[PDB]
RNA sequence: GUCUCGUAGAGGGGGGUAGAAUUCCAGGUGUAGCGGUGAAAUGCGUAGAGAUCUGGAGGAAUACCGGUGGCGAAGGCGGCCC
RNA sequence: GUACACACCGCCCGUCACACCAUGGGAGUGGGUUGCAAAAGAAGUAGGUAGCUUAACCUUCGGGAGGGCGCUUACCACUUUGUGAUUCAUGACUGGGGUGAAGUCGUAACAAGGUAACCGUAGGGGAACCUGCGGUUGGAUC
RNA sequence: CCGAACCGACUAAUGUUGAAAAAUUAGCGGAUGACUUGUGGCUGGGGGUGAAAGGCCAAUCAAACCGGGAGAUAGCUGGUU
RNA sequence: GGAAGACCAAGGGUUCCUGUCCAACGUUAAUCGGGGCAGGGUGAGUCGACCCCUAAGGCGAGGCCGAAAGGCGUAGUCGAUGGGAAACAGGUUAAUAUUCCUGUACUUGGUGUUACUGCGAAGGGGGGACGGAGAAGGCUAUGUUGGCCGGGCGACGGUUGUCCCGGUUUAAGCGUGUAGGCUGGUUUUCCAGGCAAAUCCGGAAAAUCAAGGCUGAGGCGUGAUGACGAGGCACUACGGUGCUGAAGCAACAAAUGCCCUGCUUCCAGGAAAAGCCUCUAAGCAUCAGGUAACAUCAAAUCGUACCCCAAACCGACACAGGUGGUCAGGUAGAGAAUACCAAGGCGCUUGAGAGAACUCGGGUGAAGGAACUAGGCAAAAUGGUGCCGUAACUUCGGGAGAAGGCACGCUGAUAUGUAGGUGAGGUCCCUCGCGGAUGGAGCUGAAAUCAGUCGAAGAUACCAGCUGGCUGCAACUGUUUAUUAAAAACACAGCACUGUGCAAACACGAAAGUGGACGUAUACGGUGUGACGCCUGCCCGGUGCCGGAAGGUUAAUUGAUGGGGUUAG
RNA sequence: CGGGUAAGUUCCGACCUGCACGAAUGGCGUAAUGAUGGCCAGGCUGUCUCCACCCGAGACUCAGUGAAAUUGAACUCGCUGU
């Protein structure tokens, strides 16, 4: 549910929380945990290569099954859990043979539900099939781009993909961006939408709430000196130039896609 | 007031010690130079 | 006022679906106009429009039935199916 | 059909300009009344009583009882302080309203008033108003 | 929220061949957080890092320090027994 | 005296102790010294390092990449600031001590017996193993008072008592298993999981029992017929030694330490690997190996002095500076503030006079009270707790400690000490205990009311908000010019535009790669704006960006055609 | 122009003649917040009228130790002129 905080202090007045009473309150499933230490946005030259990253809360990595290739064996949802690594929630599922795995939690999935993968799985939310076996027009998520590679599209909270057509070895998908994209029909997809759609309704409310998430402050280029940024300089607030990135490329409409290798799969760009 | 030299023997040896000098060709040229000058103490190594 | 049996109904809420049409996209044929008005012009068109054929996308509304017909406290309620 | 009757060469709307009148807002300000919280404590009455002083009663003649004065405490009028409420007056400037008079700008309404009018709402416009959406007939023609 | 430790540095006086190449004294702000601190690690000079002051990068910064090209060049100033 | 005491890490390196000397060093003198010279001094199976294990990160066989130098990285190997066995009390030196001595312990390993016996890993599973905040209860450290024991009878009125002073200490280990915390137990059968196997973990289905296990402070017992112990006595080379030794209990208060890696709750969702336990594979088979008891041996090496908020470290100085961790007594107090003290440590390495101007740091001030000045700068002032009471405005939280006001010491009574807390004996019960119930002796003890009483003054010192009215800017908490600027600047939650379909855009990089991200459009980058409320109008001619592609123009490339040189003729 | 003052180039409220505001290099408001800028009042005072006295540390004298910047050379006065 979406809950406004009461304004008992200035840093709380605008906070809006997403509170889900169904998420597990205890610890995660340890055999599927890994450590995952932070980067500060720095690569192996030790240089900052993505600005505005650092700090925030310590986080363990949950191994999530994006391939969904344990075919023919049913699993039951044991519990939903918070995952710090992503916007979606995850579900711990127990297979009939006694194996446990984490999956992205689809909308509507709850403890006790049954799921299955494979060519013969039923058309139900949480089931995974090759898109060859999914009716045209369906809504799916966690879509593979190459067969067997694992889900890569529509994984964020509340997202989904529409299967709009099927021609030969390929299906045409409408992505969340609005792009129409061809993908091999042997690629798998999970029925339904990714859950936690209220994610986008939260309001951080204060500066520190962004710092808790590992985001460091953004300094506007127009607030700098010319040596630092093309926008810098001026006696007072001055601008007088076409907006650019810190490295000089126009940043208000100039397109940057240049991938002739994958152009053949884009039926229609998002705009 | 806190001054610039805050000693630590581990940091001294890791930064400037004999084995650190021997690890790169530029550090071995430091040692070659100091031997040619005839320094009594080649490095910080105690 | 309660119960029994039946009757008509665009009464309400939820879900699904169908056909016509408009627009847009692609392609075929085709060539100098189209559109609009009281008359015009802006606009669109040789970078091939308008017209005509095929395929696709999408939203909204449900021709005929239809009725000084019906239902609902009023506001209001109209394809079909559950 | 009509809001016309010196009868459409009729009637009539609003801004703007001019004059006068009452009124709302207004940095505030100045009076009246009053709430609350305290401070204050004349006189009086009541309680207490170191100290002082006593006609009637009792004395074993020394005094005792009782009284008075003084002092003190309680209650309380004047008065004082702080902060509210309410009411009256007033205020540069400003909002609309009424009346008069008719100058300037148009012609919104009354006939189908020349785009039927009106209602709620929203946006726009020197002004009457115009436009969208739903609604009404208190619409002429057919 | 009030307030010590701890982290700061708004005002004044002193000090200015200082006790100190940035402090002392009286006051001052934060004080469960975008907090503070120990140890170790990583980023290197047209480069780093920067809640951005051209700030900081060993009392050095509109391009660090050390060595070299090097006796750069100096239509300028001084000096020339 | 929450240090100017005690003790570590770091850093230093003989500064430590003793004798001796006073040139130089010491801001003066110096017989003294962290100074000179000489001698002495650091004792470990248990403390630390080394060691086993890993984090960030480093290096890195082959490898991939790069003119060379080199860059990245796999298997690996390093790397603590983190995980991993074990010792305490007393005594002793001029100088070391958990290291020496006395007493009493514990750990790991090698051997060898004995008894019994499926052992076996580079593999599987478990465990190790983890956040913030908050709330209590049970405790101990520790303190206070009483009792006890020893001593005292007071330089000046009084002091045989309801008087004064001191002491009243004891560990690890071993045994016991309590307040509390967590979890149902046991036995069969079966199985697509745990790269193979598995009796282990996971899963499924039954039967049966309902209490079984795990964890755990403290207390109690033992350790201890010991040790220590006020003092006494005897010697001193008057520094100190030698000898002996009483009581050694209770109640109450009580941590920020322990139970607690708990419990409750929240979102920002909280290392790793080994030691450890367990499972089997290859293999081994009356062998090895495993388990237990007993014996015996081993536990090396290096550090250990001394300073450590400092005269020994970082600041050129015996420099008002800087420096992480641990300990935490009394009275008042909310307190680690503050005042006065304890233990303990110090008077800061020039002094002696004088009592001018002037400077510095402070105290008080007649009448006036901001007239000062750029400006109330500075100063003065306010200041506590409880209660009464508190406006506009407001985002309904605030504003607010608004403002303003009253009470406050001591003594007695209520009540020989109250409400409350704590809780003994006794008594009862028991599934007999570190038990329940009852009962309340003793101990501790607010706050209030009434009466009285002293002073000019009772929040008496130290300590400890000045308040209100109008307005600009920025929403707010934050950040910044180390060393003249703290702000209206930067950031910020929120908003918008725009890029980006994943081998993402983008960034570091001749490259390999790496970050973005083990993320996937509810995501990530760039840019502007800057909570929130009401809003955000017109202009696409210029510059940019986006789309278009018929025509004009146009590169390398191609080399038609024309012209020339040469000369067989 | 109004308010506040005995007196107000600042302040507050208005007017509009905006040299040269204006809508996310945002416009206009805004409770709360600020070692932020301006203005007013009560309290308070040595800030001041206008300073006085006092307590300490220097200054001064004696003993000990013992610097510095600077410096062509000096037997280093005023005035009026040059
Ligand atoms: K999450
Ligand atoms: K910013
Ligand atoms: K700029
Ligand atoms: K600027
Ligand atoms: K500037
Ligand atoms: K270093
Ligand atoms: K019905
Ligand atoms: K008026
Ligand atoms: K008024
Ligand atoms: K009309
Ligand atoms: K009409
Ligand atoms: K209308
Ligand atoms: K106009
Ligand atoms: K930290
Ligand atoms: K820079
Ligand atoms: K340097
Ligand atoms: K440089
Ligand atoms: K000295
Ligand atoms: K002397
Ligand atoms: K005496
Ligand atoms: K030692
Ligand atoms: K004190
Ligand atoms: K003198
Ligand atoms: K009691
Ligand atoms: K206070
Ligand atoms: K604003
Ligand atoms: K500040
Ligand atoms: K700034
Ligand atoms: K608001
Ligand atoms: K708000
Ligand atoms: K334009
Ligand atoms: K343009
Ligand atoms: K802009
Ligand atoms: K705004
Ligand atoms: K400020
Ligand atoms: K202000
Ligand atoms: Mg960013
Ligand atoms: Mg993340
Ligand atoms: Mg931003
Ligand atoms: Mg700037
Ligand atoms: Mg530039
Ligand atoms: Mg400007
Ligand atoms: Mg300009
Ligand atoms: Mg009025
Ligand atoms: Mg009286
Ligand atoms: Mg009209
Ligand atoms: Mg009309
Ligand atoms: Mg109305
Ligand atoms: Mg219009
Ligand atoms: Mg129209
Ligand atoms: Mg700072
Ligand atoms: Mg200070
Ligand atoms: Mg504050
Ligand atoms: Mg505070
Ligand atoms: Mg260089
Ligand atoms: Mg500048
Ligand atoms: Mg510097
Ligand atoms: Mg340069
Ligand atoms: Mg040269
Ligand atoms: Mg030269
Ligand atoms: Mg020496
Ligand atoms: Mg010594
Ligand atoms: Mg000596
Ligand atoms: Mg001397
Ligand atoms: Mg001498
Ligand atoms: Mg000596
Ligand atoms: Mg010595
Ligand atoms: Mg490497
Ligand atoms: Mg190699
Ligand atoms: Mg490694
Ligand atoms: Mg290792
Ligand atoms: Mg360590
Ligand atoms: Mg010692
Ligand atoms: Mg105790
Ligand atoms: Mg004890
Ligand atoms: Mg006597
Ligand atoms: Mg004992
Ligand atoms: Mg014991
Ligand atoms: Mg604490
Ligand atoms: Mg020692
Ligand atoms: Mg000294
Ligand atoms: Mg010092
Ligand atoms: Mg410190
Ligand atoms: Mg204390
Ligand atoms: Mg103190
Ligand atoms: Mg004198
Ligand atoms: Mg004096
Ligand atoms: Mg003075
Ligand atoms: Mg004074
Ligand atoms: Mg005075
Ligand atoms: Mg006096
Ligand atoms: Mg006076
Ligand atoms: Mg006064
Ligand atoms: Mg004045
Ligand atoms: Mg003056
Ligand atoms: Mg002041
Ligand atoms: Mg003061
Ligand atoms: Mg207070
Ligand atoms: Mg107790
Ligand atoms: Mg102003
Ligand atoms: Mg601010
Ligand atoms: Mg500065
Ligand atoms: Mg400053
Ligand atoms: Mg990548
Ligand atoms: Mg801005
Ligand atoms: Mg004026
Ligand atoms: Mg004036
Ligand atoms: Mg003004
Ligand atoms: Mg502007
Ligand atoms: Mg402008
Ligand atoms: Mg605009
Ligand atoms: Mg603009
Ligand atoms: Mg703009
Ligand atoms: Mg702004
Ligand atoms: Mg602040
Ligand atoms: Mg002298």
């Amino acid at each position: 549910a979406v809950v406004k905080c009461k304004p008992t202090s200035p840093g709380r007045r605008h906070v809006v929380k997403v509170v889900n009473p169904e998420l597990h309150k205890g610890k995660p499933f340890a055999p599927l945990l890994e450590k995952n230490s932070k980067s500060g946005g720095r690569n192996n030259n030790g240089r900052i290569t993505t600005r505005h990253i650092g700090g925030g809360h310590k986080q363990a990595y949950r191994i999530v099954d994006f391939k969904r290739n344990k075919d023919g064996i049913p699993a039951v949802v044991e519990r939903l859990e918070y995952d710090p690594n992503r916007s979606a929630n995850i579900a711990l599922v127990l297979y009939k043979d006694g194996e446990r795995r984490y999956i992205l939690a689809p909308k509507g999935l709850k403890a006790g539900d049954q799921i299955q993968s494979g060519v013969d799985a039923a058309i139900k939310p949480g089931n995974t099939l090759p898109m060859r076996n999914i009716p045209v027009g369906s809504t799916v998520h966690n879509v593979e781009m190459k067969p067997g590679k694992g889900g890569q599209l529509a994984r964020s909270a509340g997202t989904y993909v529409q299967i709009v057509a099927r021609d030969g070895a390929y299906v045409t998908l409408r992505l969340r961006s609005g792009e129409m994209r061809k993908v091999e029909a042997d690629c798998r997809a999970t029925l339904g939408e990714v859950g936690n759609a209220e994610h986008m309704l939260r309001v951080l409310g204060k500066a520190g709430a962004a710092r808790w998430r590992g985001v460091r402050p953004t300094v506007r280029g127009t607030a700098m000196n010319p040596v630092d940024h093309p926008h810098g300089g001026g006696e007072g607030r001055n601008f007088g130039k076409h907006p650019v990135t810190p490295w000089g490329v126009q940043t208000k409409g100039k397109k940057t896609r240049s991938n002739k290798r994958t152009d053949k799969f884009i039926v229609r760009r998002r705009s | 007031m806190k001054r610039t030299f805050q000693p630590s023997v581990l940091k001294r040896n890791r930064s400037h010690g004999f084995r650190a000098r021997m690890a790169t060709k530029n550090g071995r040229q430091v040692l070659a130079r100091r031997r040619a000058k005839g320094r009594a103490r080649l490095t910080v190594s105690k």
